[PDB]
């Protein structure tokens, strides 16, 4: 318990090996550490460290955070294994700075700690308002055809799709920085919504699960084939991919035949069920030497939180479908939705990222209180809402008392 | 200053002579 | 030994320690000083710490 080894950091990236006194002061050691960092810097043939004017040499964890210098080393939660930095910090001593009359002083004042709007920022603003102006266009257009037939809806709708594509394909041609990539990527990431409509009602004659299908396969091909061609934005695209995909099949089943939706809805439950388990696996195989490892990690990390969120949602409606406060033996949905609440819950904390445990936990949450609320907007009492809404004020309540107690 | 960062300005002072 | 007779008048318990080996004087990252060689052969002046 005399001493402890660590190691420690110097100038420009080498690390060392060193057995320290784990009982002395810090600023005890900091001047012969100094010493010996720069001995072994001058074997190697490397430059030392040297300081600049003003300023005093310091210990520091790998954060940066300087430790305090009167205490001792096993006074401080340093162990032996841990690393920690050698660092020379200037000095902040400087005149004092006054403005009398208050309104220079205001001005002068507010213009040095905010941003003001500039002409990059003015265009970012612009392609989000023409992104949310064709949804609104394409939403009015769709309530049309849902109550009409003529082909106005789809006519109409791909003119749209065709003129707002050739913009975003012209702009990405000639993009340069990152500014004019998120500029052209809201503008394309619009483009999906009116071909995807305009396809689904183009099939004649009342609308359903024919003309369902084909809304729910252009638009998985699309975001399939935008992800594929451009490589960025991969966890919108690849959520579009899931949900589409899924509704595909279960549409294509409706069309052809099916006893209930019931067996539809317990199908894709199980379907997710298996690819909750599967997820990790999924996105492992989706996804000037170091290079090679740090590219794929991010991937990895984008397709797994965009798999895990999809699934979420696929779930979410599924299960609140088939949950019922009328239907046969009630108990049955409500204690199966339990199991799936807690196998969620259960499972969301062993993925080691903070999104994907938070999206995971928050997921389960949301499927309890839509229960609660379907119980208590249907089958309306008196007893049955004061009953819900004690249910649904505690649950969350105890979900933080659990973590805060 | 404290009498430990004195003496610690001292023994880095007492290394040198003209 | 004068290191030892100090701490006791300070009130403080000599260098002691248990198993094979030896005392030696050591550098902040525990490297020992060389045993056949002065102190003007190794790199040590007025002030140093050890």
């Amino acid at each position: 318990p005399q001493a402890v080894v660590v190691g420690v950091m110097a100038g420009e990236g080498v690390q060392i090996g060193v057995l320290l006194d784990a009982n002395a002061p810090v600023s005890v050691m900091t001047d012969p550490l100094l010493k010996v960092v720069n001995s072994r810097l001058r074997e190697l043939g490397e430059a030392p460290l040297e300081a600049t004017g003003r300023g005093r040499w310091a210990l520091c964890l790998v954060d940066g955070a300087p430790l305090r210098a009167t205490q001792s080393l096993t006074e401080q939660d340093v162990y032996d294994g841990d690393r920690l930095w050698i660092r020379f910090i200037a000095d902040t001593e400087r005149r004092s700075q006054v403005i009398e009359h208050i309104s220079t002083a205001v001005a002068s004042d507010l213009s040095k700690r905010f941003a003001r709007i500039d002409p990059i920022v003015a265009v970012q603003v612009g392609a989000s308002m023409v992104a949310t102006g064709v949804v609104l266009a394409t939403g009015v257009l769709g309530w049309w055809r849902w109550h009409h037939n003529t082909w106005l809806t789809t006519i109409y709708t791909a003119v749209i799709g065709v003129l707002v594509l050739a913009v975003a394909m012209l702009l990405l041609m000639r993009a340069k920085t990152d500014a004019d990539r998120r500029v052209a990527d809201i503008m394309l990431m619009s483009a999906i919504m009116p071909v995807t409509v305009a396809a689904a009602a183009a099939p004649p004659g009342p609308v359903g699960s024919p003309q369902a299908v084909l809304g729910f396969g252009v638009l998985t091909v699309a975001a399939a084939l935008a992800l594929r061609f451009t490589g960025r934005r991969l966890g919108i695209y690849t959520t579009i991919v899931i949900i589409g995909a899924l509704t595909m099949l279960a549409a294509l089943a409706r069309m052809v035949a099916a006893t209930s939706a019931v067996t539809l809805l317990s199908s894709l439950l199980l379907i997710c069920v298996v690819a909750y388990h599967a997820a990790p696996a999924l996105s492992r195989r989706l996804a000037s030497s170091v290079r090679d490892v740090l590219l794929q990690a991010e991937r990895a990390r984008s397709f797994l939180s965009g798999l895990l969120t999809g699934l979420g949602v696929m779930v979410v409606v599924c299960m609140t479908s088939l949950c019922d406060p009328h239907t046969g033996q009630r108990w049955l949905p409500l204690i199966l939705a339990g199991f799936t609440s807690g196998f969620l819950l259960l499972r969301g904390r062993s993925y080691v990222d903070r999104w994907q445990s938070i999206t995971l936990a928050g997921t389960a949450v949301i499927i309890a209180a839509a229960v609660c609320v379907r119980y208590a907007l249907e089958l309306s009492s008196p007893l049955a809402v004061s009953i819900v809404a004690a249910i649904l004020v505690l649950l969350p309540a105890a979900g933080m008392a659990a973590a805060a107690h | 200053v404290s009498i430990a960062e004195a003496e610690e300005f001292a023994q880095k002072l007492a290394q040198w002579r003209l």
